[PDB]
């Protein structure tokens, strides 16, 4: 029960950072540009049962574009990413749609504004109009402050599966296990952990 | 006329918002593992109460572990609402595994009221 | 949450 | 072993290639990424190409034939013309070929459609290098297969459909000018042919999978082709009936209408308004007929998603709101399309229920353009009397959250809505309000939904309307709240009622006993312990207070003393139970009434009582941290401190030059104070290392001298006394934060230094010459060492300091003609470095720096320093900015590079550069600066893209040269050059095109 999903637009618009974000949990708060494609499993769990997406991160730097158009063969779904930060990032949404729907004619894709999280927002919402006549969704994301990062997953699988009332569930917690000469293996480990300050200690939490 | 989660079985002790980290010894840093509501869940069977914290929205475990008494809270350098432990087997992503985790809070007094209950419920573990 | 000062400075119109 | 295909020498095994691509797409993990890296460096071999026609014969892997696919586009766009001319036709009959084969064949035409629209994309990038100058017969060639073949018809259509977009939607920033326009004429010159093709196929029938195709190149064509194939043929009827029948028609037919909406046509041809209304007219019907009747519940069908019915609707949405915005006129008079325009409007009505946000936006947007309208267009309005009467519910009932787009949208059109029948907008929210009291519609998020709605409306009635209206609305809310029992259930209500009184201040203006009992029960609020309930009575607080704070610096008729008195006098019993933030915007509230008062003794006296508390806890620390400097130690000193300067800072914000007095006050132990503060920082940094700065305690002391900084930032922003800020305020200020932030390591520094110094220099920089150069000589190489080593390090430091750059240039550019030789170049390496950012707070920055700088040089004139400027950093300003044009790594910039270089170019050409930019050795005595120019920039090109022709590059330079006074023809040039930069064998007279 798994979906191929691409993952498309801009360098540095956050795509890598937003999957990373979905897999692990962690930010990702450095900028290495992705070479080609990398494909990650991504499985939620919804009242329908588990629905896994692989997950084609592309490149978005053209230097590093690889197979391009190539990647999005036989995909079923996809998500166009833009930084509402940089206007450059929303004028090429058109680009990285054409390249797509000529391979993809018929996928439900979804159109993200990425880093709303930023003060100085330069892609005003209301100038945001390419997805109206191309019937993409549209959301306003941050990969940092998680506003809306489930949205585009929920959707998509809501079109995929074919039921609207589809809804991500808590997945069962099994009862965890109870627990050498490794005393002084994690005494080590600690006290490096200890000394390594937490990021983002200003922040809510 | 004819008309027309695997934690049910538990109490929750305590419950707090806070965020909790792994630490990657290979690259030195903190990574982020999950946002959300921190529970403590006693069973009703066996009386051993464990961590349960789920991501927002996603609902997703970031953290599945009993809280062991040989388990020792410390603090880290660079915050005054956190508690840095070392895990032996926590079962959030699937196969038991040993993390050194922290965990941040909304203020120091969350903070502080958390290592009460930690070590409330490490003194119900010890029977 | 009673707000009876409320309606009292109302009715005074 | 899979890496056997990366070996050219040998020949290429088609069954390897096929195994590697099926575990690329098929596979997964690391034999995935393995294969992944290998067929990247196949495809990037410049010989790959060669082997493609291999693949395409051989291969039995779609996909496999897809990458080879890729490999000649990647050819054919870049290194066409460098190829043999035998090589070009190879490659074009190859694909010809293979075009035809596959449409021959059913089984392929009906399973490989990927592959096929692949082929066709190829074809059309053949096309655009070769037709019709080399290939006159293509389109004559093409409606003749057409008419033998089914299969081939139908992907003649997507041929026609590609080439379409390539032309004329993406052509631009894709193909020079001269290129665009030739295609585009060339389309142009034999679209009559096409055309004629296109309408017998959609008039004749009948292959579902033909017409589609077909209406789907008629979209593309909409986009650029002369009206009158539209208006002066039958192709409207066909659209506007048969086409919206069949469901498989039916998407792409209603997305040719709209197009068809937005076509450029004559507004004085009665036959072609009647046109207009009868594809309208017939579209409407069919829907009615053949989707869903007027009635139909379009929220519940959208909810349920069934096939397309979503993206219908809101294709259904995007038709009407085009055509009624632009032609609803023409239905407005006819009496006879009445009934026409109103169901075109219900329609819109229903569509306007579904729960889609961005749907929404669409139709709302188009109920704006109607309503505004009707508010200014005489007799109309009776005409929507009731599409308005049901879009006022329609609206209030989706009313958003203020805290932003949303509602401010949604409020224009309600006050709209209002202004035009104010009698309906109240029974309509009256009556909402009834049933949340009767519990039939009651919710959190109902009686929230209605306040906000009933809340934005304001100003719009009558006040003696609004009275009445409002204190309905307040009773109904009281006897709501006394209704419901438990903290949450009346937490909700008090809160509206809150919020809709501070939405109404000339209410609240008008009196003054009921605004008295308003403020008074907000500071009742500030001690319930209940969540959220004290941060809405402050937000209310200040909110009233922002609207009236006049009726609190008078003494009212029956009081004794203004109320802002009575306010200063409970502060501390007021504020006792907020929070440190809380308290704050309580205090700037307060600052914004005493700003009202014009007396200045009066203020004054305001000013000293409402700091009292804060002041007195000052003068207490002062006395302590002084006596023992290890006070400050104490983390509870430490917030105590903070919190007493962002109080101050709350006020100054709100009161600015009012605020000079208690400034004053505490000015001199303040800049002690982060003296002292500074000390403790390099002590800790000293005995625990950098890890310090991450502590809790530093972390809290560096809160104390961010505070400051920011404060009397706050201040000389809004002075309006400069001579005192110059004369009591700056020298103080430099003494305590220069020295302190050169001197200590780089993660101690704090960029709130540079900011507040950017401000200084901002206000009184022209009144302090030296300050400014002290300024530099500390922070200037200090910092640029920090920011000089990468892009990433030290973000906040980097923004400030190229804002601090900018303004010292701008207001003391005499600062940087004081600096020594060694500095002022470090001055222009900074400049340069930051047209290479990426961010763009950076790179704005440092092109407007580089534009001024050029500037300020050339109003200096005929003078040694000017001319020494020249001949150091001319060709350094041309060249940097020439590779950032070039690199594609910069494209964010392109229009401040563009105006940078010609503003370079223009000095040259209009000979405002004295003196000769070249060694009397390397030219000939007495050559001009024009002709050196054209040298350096010729060499520059030459051996920057060696694959340029000689030509090129001077027809560019030629070109580029005398278009230097006209930005946006020069900019065209530019984009001809990155065009060309990319490709071999440019046309050079493309940059004749102006
Ligand atoms: N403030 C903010 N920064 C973000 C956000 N998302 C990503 N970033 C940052 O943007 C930078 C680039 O992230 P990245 O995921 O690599 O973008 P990308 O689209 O994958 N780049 P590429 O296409 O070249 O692989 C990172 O520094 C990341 O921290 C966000 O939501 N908010
Ligand atoms: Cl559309
Ligand atoms: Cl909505
Ligand atoms: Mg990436
Ligand atoms: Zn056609």
């Amino acid at each position: 029960v798994q979906f191929k999903l691409v993952l498309v637009g801009d360098g540095g618009t956050g795509k890598t950072t937003f999957v990373k974000r979905h897999l692990t949990g962690e930010f990702e708060k450095k900028y290495v540009a992705t070479l080609g494609v990398e494909v990650h499993p991504l499985v939620f769990h919804t009242n329908r049962g588990p629905i896994k997406f692989n997950v084609w991160d592309t490149a978005g730097q053209e230097k590093f574009g690889g197979l391009r158009d190539g990647y999005y063969i036989q995909a079923q779904c996809a998500i166009i990413m833009f930084d509402v930060t940089s206007r450059v990032t929303y004028k090429n949404v058109p680009n990285w749609h054409r390249d797509l729907v000529r391979v993809c004619e018929n996928i439900p894709i979804v159109l993200c504004g990425n880093k709303v999280d930023i003060k100085d927002r330069k892609v005003k919402a209301k100038s945001i109009v390419f997805h109206r006549k191309k019937n993409l969704q549209y959301y306003d994301i941050s990969a940092k402050s998680n506003y809306n990062f489930e949205k585009p997953f929920l959707w998509l699988a809501r079109k995929l599966i074919g039921d609207p009332n589809l809804e991500f569930v808590a997945m069962p917690a099994l009862a965890p296990p109870e627990v050498p000469a490794l005393a002084a293996q994690y005494e080590h480990d600690l006290e490096v952990a200890q000394t390594t300050a937490l990021p983002d200690e200003d922040d809510d939490l | 006329f004819e008309p027309v989660t695997m934690e049910e079985d538990e109490e929750v002790l305590y419950k707090v918002r806070a965020k909790l980290f792994r630490f990657d010894a290979d690259a030195k840093e903190w990574k982020e593992r999950g946002t959300g509501d921190c529970k403590f869940l006693k069973n009703k069977k066996t009386n051993k109460v464990r961590i349960l914290m789920r991501r927002d929205k996603t609902l997703k475990i970031c953290a599945n572990h009993i809280i062991a008494p040989e388990y020792t809270l410390k603090p880290n350098v660079g915050s005054d609402r956190s508690w840095v432990y070392a895990c032996t087997a926590d079962i959030a992503e699937g196969e038991a595994e040993a993390f050194t985790f922290a965990i941040r809070f909304g203020s120091k007094e969350n903070a502080d009221k958390f290592k009460e209950e930690f070590e409330k419920a490490q003194e119900i573990n010890k029977k | 949450f009673e707000m009876t000062e409320f309606n009292q400075a109302l009715e005074e119109i | 072993s899979m890496e056997g295909i990366l070996d050219f020498s040998n020949d290429l095994d088609i069954a390897l290639l096929d195994q590697v691509v099926s575990t690329f797409y098929q596979g997964s993990g690391v034999q995935q990424k393995q294969a992944q890296e290998i067929l990247t460096k196949f495809q990037d071999n410049p010989d790959a190409w060669q082997k493609a026609d291999q693949i395409l014969q051989f291969s039995t892997n779609p996909q496999s034939k897809f990458i080879a696919l890729s490999i000649l586009d990647k050819l054919i766009t870049r290194k066409w013309k460098l190829l043999p001319n035998d090589h070009r036709i190879g490659i074009r009959n190859f694909v010809v070929g293979m075009i035809i084969s596959m449409c021959q064949d059913d089984e392929v035409f009906k399973t490989q459609k990927n592959l096929i629209n692949k082929s066709d994309l190829t074809l059309v990038q053949i096309l655009k290098q070769e037709w019709p100058q080399n290939w006159p017969e293509f389109i004559p060639e093409l409606i003749g297969s057409s008419s033998s073949s089914v299969n081939v018809c139908e992907n003649n259509m997507i041929v026609l459909k590609l080439l379409s977009e390539e032309v004329f939607d993406f052509s631009a920033e894709q193909m020079t000018q001269a290129k665009a326009l030739h295609l585009k004429n060339s389309m142009s010159k034999e679209f009559e042919q096409i055309f004629k093709l296109c309408f017998q196929v959609l008039e004749q029938g009948s292959s579902s999978s033909l017409i589609v195709a077909t209406l789907e190149s008629l979209l593309r064509y909409l986009h650029w082709i002369p009206y009158r194939y539209i208006y002066e043929t039958n192709i409207l009827e066909l659209l506007s009936t048969k086409f919206m029948t069949s469901p498989d028609t039916r998407a792409i037919t209603l997305k040719c209408l709209t197009e068809v909406s937005n076509l450029k046509i004559p507004q004085d041809n009665d036959l072609i308004k009647r046109q207009t209304v009868l594809f309208f007219q017939n579209t409407l019907q069919q829907i009615a007929t053949s989707v869903m009747p007027v009635t139909a519940d379009l929220k519940a069908t959208y909810a349920n998603a069934n096939g397309n019915d979503q993206s219908f609707l809101q294709d259904l949405a995007m038709f009407l709101t085009t055509y009624l915005a632009r032609n609803r006129a023409l239905l407005e008079s006819d009496e006879s399309l009445r009934e026409l325009l109103l169901n075109a409007h219900q329609y819109l009505i229903q569509l306007s229920k579904i729960e889609e946000r961005e749907l929404f936006k669409t139709t709302l947007d188009y109920w704006h353009n109607l309503v505004a309208d009707l508010f200014y267009e005489p007799l109309k309005k009776h005409i929507y009397e009731e599409i308005c009467s049901q879009l006022r519910l329609v609206i209030i009932e989706n009313m958003v959250r203020p805290e932003i787009q949303l509602y401010k949208s949604e409020r224009e059109v309600l006050v709209y809505l209002t202004h035009l029948n104010v009698i309906d907008t109240e029974e309509i929210m009256i009556s909402k309000l009834a049933r949340q009291i009767d519990g039939s519609e009651w919710s959190w998020h109902n009686i929230n939904t209605l306040s906000w709605a009933i809340g934005s409306i304001s100003g719009t009635m009558s006040e003696d309307t609004e009275k009445r209206f409002v204190v309905t609305v307040i009773k109904d809310l009281l006897g709501l709240c006394e209704q419901k029992r438990g903290k949450d259930n009346k937490a909700v209500v008090a809160s509206d009622i809150m919020y809709v009184v501070g939405q109404y201040p000339r209410f609240l203006k008008a009196h003054w006993n009921f605004l008295r009992t308003v403020i008074l029960k907000l500071f009742e609020f500030m001690h319930e312990t209940h969540e959220g309930v004290q941060d809405m009575a402050c937000d209310t607080f200040i909110k009233i207070v922002q609207k009236c704070k006049y009726h609190f610096v008078i003494q009212q008729p029956r009081e004794s003393e203004p109320f802002i008195q009575t306010i200063i006098r409970d502060i501390q019993k007021t504020t006792a139970d907020l929070q440190p933030q809380q308290v704050h915007t309580f205090y700037k509230a307060c600052g914004i009434i005493i700003s009202e008062e014009r007396s200045v003794a009066e203020r004054n006296r305001l000013l000293s009582d409402l700091m009292q508390l804060p002041n007195m806890a000052w003068d207490t620390i002062v006395e302590q941290s002084t006596a023992n400097p290890t006070l400050l130690l104490d983390s509870e000193t430490v917030k105590i401190i903070a919190n007493i300067i962002k109080t101050n800072v709350a006020v100054c914000t709100s009161m600015g030059a009012d605020f000079y007095p208690q400034l004053g006050h505490i000015y001199y132990n303040m800049l002690q104070l982060y003296r002292a503060v500074s000390s403790m920082i390099s002590a800790q940094v000293a005995a625990e290392g950098l890890i310090a700065t991450k502590t809790p305690k530093v972390r809290g002391l560096r809160t104390i001298k961010k505070e400051i900084l920011k404060l009397v930032e706050t201040y000389i922003s809004k002075a309006r006394n400069l001579d005192d800020v110059v004369k009591v305020l700056v020298e103080p200020l430099l003494n305590a934060v220069l020295e302190d932030y050169m001197n200590n390591v780089p993660d101690a520094r704090d960029a709130e230094v540079l900011n507040c110094m950017t401000t200084v220099v901002e206000k009184v920089g022209h009144m302090i010459p030296q300050g400014v150069i002290l300024i530099l000589q500390s922070v200037f190489e200090c910092t640029l060492d920090m920011i000089n080593k990468d892009f990433t390090e030290y973000p906040e430091h980097r923004v400030e300091f190229y804002k601090l750059l900018k303004v010292i240039n701008e207001k003391s550019f005499a600062a940087f003609l004081e600096l020594p030789p060694a500095a002022f170049k470090l001055f222009v390496d900074a400049i340069c470095w930051a047209f290479k950012h990426n961010n763009r707070d950076v790179e704005v920055n440092g092109l407007q720096i580089a534009l001024d700088l050029v500037k300020n040089i050339e109003r200096m004139g005929n003078v040694p320093f000017a001319n020494e400027f020249h001949k150091n950093y001319f060709f350094i300003f041309v060249s940097e900015t020439f590779f950032v044009l070039t690199d594609s790594d910069h494209k964010s910039g392109f229009s401040k590079q563009a105006l940078l270089l010609m503003k370079l170019i223009s000095l040259v050409y209009d000979n405002k550069i004295s003196v000769p930019l070249y060694q009397e050795a390397e030219v000939p005595q007495g050559t001009s600066n024009q002709v050196y120019l054209s040298q350096y920039l010729a060499n520059m090109l030459s051996n920057a893209f060696p694959h340029l022709t000689s030509e090129q590059i001077a027809s560019f330079l030629s070109a580029l040269t005398k278009q230097c006074k006209d930005l946006v023809v020069f900019k065209g040039t530019l984009r001809d050059f990155l065009v060309q930069i990319k490709e071999v064998g440019g046309d050079p007279t493309d940059y004749l095109f102006a």
